[PDB]
RNA sequence: CGUAAAGCGCACGCAGGCGGUUUGUUAAGUCAGAUGUGAAAUCCCCGGGCUCAACCUGGGAACUGCAUCUGAUACUGGCAAGCUUGAGUCUCGUAGAGGGGGGUAGAAUUCCAGGUGUAGCGGUGAAAUGCGUAGAGAUCUGGAGGAAUACCGGUGGCGAAGGCGGCCCCCUGGACGAAGACUGACGCUCAGGUGCGAAAGCGUGGGGAGCAAACAGGAUUAGAUACCCUGGUAGUCCACGCCGUAAACGAUGUCGACUUGGAGGUUGUGCCCUUGAGGCGUGGCUUCCGGAGCUAACGCGUUAAGUCGACCGCCUGGGGAGUA
């Protein structure tokens, strides 16, 4: 619901014309977003999710910057839902054939560990490969079990996750995505005026989100 | 460009009175008073030819606002030529 | 100097409906309320109105269908330095009927299937689809 | 028609084309109907006859036109009366290398006279020509003359374009702003025409410091009618007249309307005002980056090469040739 935080936006120098329509006003050179049009729109946004979430859809969060990288991380804890915290690949979903094959070796090499089969004398059956753990997880940790395309995918940033968005449309994906009064709306198929990197924004976001999925998939 | 003691005397004379200053006579004669005494100035400065081009306005914009007084009142406009005594 | 304020209105229209302006204004006048009226009757404009009296402005409240531009394609066809009238049988169609065409006919401004079945012929003042 | 062929170098303007808004009137253009005419054949449509076809033939349609008559009045035009938003005049201010004439100042180059002073100076990649023991160069003092205005100075300003930089005076053009008043379409464009139009060049009479075609010499080079060096005339400067051409370029004609934005420069202006080398508005001009759109692409992008309207100019493969 409505409360403190979030109505802060970025300076009027970098505001996006089309975004016009969900500014309220200029306040102290920094444009502020109309919560009375973002409950709407927010609220909505919560609906359609829940109603894909009884179809036990598969909902993808993209959070790329370090001021929600963990917070997305959490919010795949409390609910089964996947995520991006790291950079986004390019071509995540054009090429997920491409992308499979990574995966699967994530799986390869993540199972040797677990059965100590990596403990051997050499350095580089020991210390080189097993650093591939961490480069792979760290991209593709949250996408492992996944096993295809997502049904709907969530966005934190419009503008900094443009390529994501890019790959949603192209293959259709319904997009949700939270558009800061810099970013480039049109890309979405659902708007969520707001806060691209507060930080008590964000874990609002995903915090509100979290929940509906949860109740959607009982 | 022209004094503003000599402005009012003409618009006086030639106006209903010296308020109206839009009269085709006003302007007319204004422009008139200029070209007159900018005779002298190019007698003497024959090659200020960039002042030149803003006297052939006034000559161009008299013209226009002479033949524009005969369409629409020809005695009216009789009378304005012999007062100022042009169109020679 | 704007010497024809036809296509004034017509291209305040379109230049509105690219950029999804939700209303255009311009200066009014008799043979601008009428095509705007004919505009109106079919479907391609949601209203229009005149506010004034000794300037007075004519407002079209423009509108959009599924998120784009309802008037597809707006074009003057007579112009003042090359003015076009046609016959009651030369009457032309836009669009094989689709669009329509404003006629200026004795009996007043009308599209072109109005001035069909009334048999009357006239200026043709542009196509709209 | 920015770069492929194609926007006159830029303006003012007659003829011509086109023209804001309201009422009345006219009914020329325009539109509806009718009448006369638009030969036959041919084409075309539905039929008929040669065994079919070609061919022949009946009727119709067509002959998109012209003229009259009778009506319609939306639009254009004529006519009358209007109107103020286009255009223009007036009042008060502001900025500016806008133009013309005259005067004057400082720095400096060169030259001339003199003092001090002695063997080099100058120049180049190196060198020489050249200048100098007749005292150069260097340095100080005085005088003469010409040309251009350092710093300010800035994708800053002004002008139609070309273009315009010290300072002062006289004459003078335009732009822009503030409210107010006035005229009431007087407008836009423009073939022919006329005017202006860098530099070089030409005519006559002056001036001539510097620079410098031509020219001369010394180098470089296989040669060097060049690049470099030392000299140097026209010219560059002034008055008047002529020439009328430039990559005269934004390689983008003029005028008007419309269409997301961001950051600067420059020049007016309104408002809040104690919490000023402040805060929010409104005009003119101007630089840069970019959205939609447009474009062959590059790119352009509210100063369009976007969306439209009026008018003019111009292009039609390369060469021959902007030549005969
Ligand atoms: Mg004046
Ligand atoms: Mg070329
Ligand atoms: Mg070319
Ligand atoms: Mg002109
Ligand atoms: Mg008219
Ligand atoms: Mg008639
Ligand atoms: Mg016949
Ligand atoms: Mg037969
Ligand atoms: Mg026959
Ligand atoms: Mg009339
Ligand atoms: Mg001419
Ligand atoms: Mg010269
Ligand atoms: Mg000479
Ligand atoms: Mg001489
Ligand atoms: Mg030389
Ligand atoms: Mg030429
Ligand atoms: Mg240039
Ligand atoms: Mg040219
Ligand atoms: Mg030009
Ligand atoms: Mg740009
Ligand atoms: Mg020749
Ligand atoms: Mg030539």
């Amino acid at each position: 619901m409505l409360k403190a935080g979030v109505h802060f936006g970025h300076q009027t120098r970098y505001w996006n014309p089309k975004m016009k329509p969900f500014i309220f006003g200029a306040r102290n050179k920094v444009h502020i977003i109309n919560l009375e049009k973002t409950v709407p729109m927010f609220n909505e946004a919560l609906a359609e999710l829940n109603k894909i979430a009884s179809r036990k859809g598969k909902i993808l969060f993209v959070g790329t910057k370090r001021a929600a990288s963990e917070a997305v991380k959490d919010a795949a804890l409390s609910c089964d839902q996947f995520f991006v915290n790291h950079r986004w690949l390019g071509g995540m979903l054009t090429n997920w054939k491409t992308v499979r094959q990574s995966i699967k070796r994530l799986k390869d090499l993540e199972t040797q560990s677990q059965d100590g089969t990596f403990d051997k004398l050499t350095k580089k059956e020991a210390l080189m490969r097993t650093r591939e753990l961490e480069k792979l997880e760290n991209s593709l940790g949250g996408i492992k079990d996944m096993g295809g395309l997502p049904d709907a995918l969530f966005v934190i940033d419009a503008d900094h996750e443009h390529i994501a968005i890019k790959e949603a449309n192209n293959l259709g994906i319904p997009v949700f995505a939270i558009v800061d009064t810099n970013s480039d709306p049109d890309g979405v198929d659902f708007v969520i005026p707001g806060n691209d990197d507060a930080i008590r924004a964000v874990t609002l976001y995903l915090g509100a989100v979290a929940a509906t999925v949860r109740e959607g998939r009982s | 460009s022209l004094s503003t003691e000599a402005t009012a005397k003409i618009v006086s004379e030639f106006g209903r009175d010296a308020n109206d200053t839009g009269s085709t006579e006003v302007q007319v004669a204004l422009l008139t008073a200029q070209i007159n005494h900018l005779q002298g100035h190019f007698a003497e400065h024959k090659k200020d030819h960039h002042s030149r081009r803003g006297l052939l306005r006034m000559v161009s914009q008299r013209r226009k606002l002479l033949d524009y007084l005969k369409r629409k009142d020809v005695a009216r406009y009789t009378q304005l030529i012999e007062r100022l005594g042009l169109r020679r | 100097s704007m010497q024809d304020p036809i296509a004034d209105m017509l291209t305040r229209i379109r230049n509105g409906q690219a950029a999804n302006k939700a209303a255009v204004t311009m200066p009014s006048s008799k043979l601008k309320v009428a095509i705007a009226n004919v505009l109106k009757e079919e479907g391609f404009i949601e209203d229009f109105k005149v506010e004034g009296d000794t300037k007075p402005e004519l407002e079209l409240t423009l509108k959009y269908f599924q998120g784009k531009a309802v008037v597809e394609s707006i074009q003057r066809v007579s112009r003042p330095g090359l003015r076009i009238y046609k016959r009651k049988d030369e009457l032309p169609k836009v669009m094989a009927g689709l669009g329509i065409a404003v006629v200026s006919t004795s009996k007043g401004v009308m599209t072109d299937r109005a001035a069909r079945q009334a048999g009357l012929g006239g200026e043709i003042i542009c196509y709209v689809a």
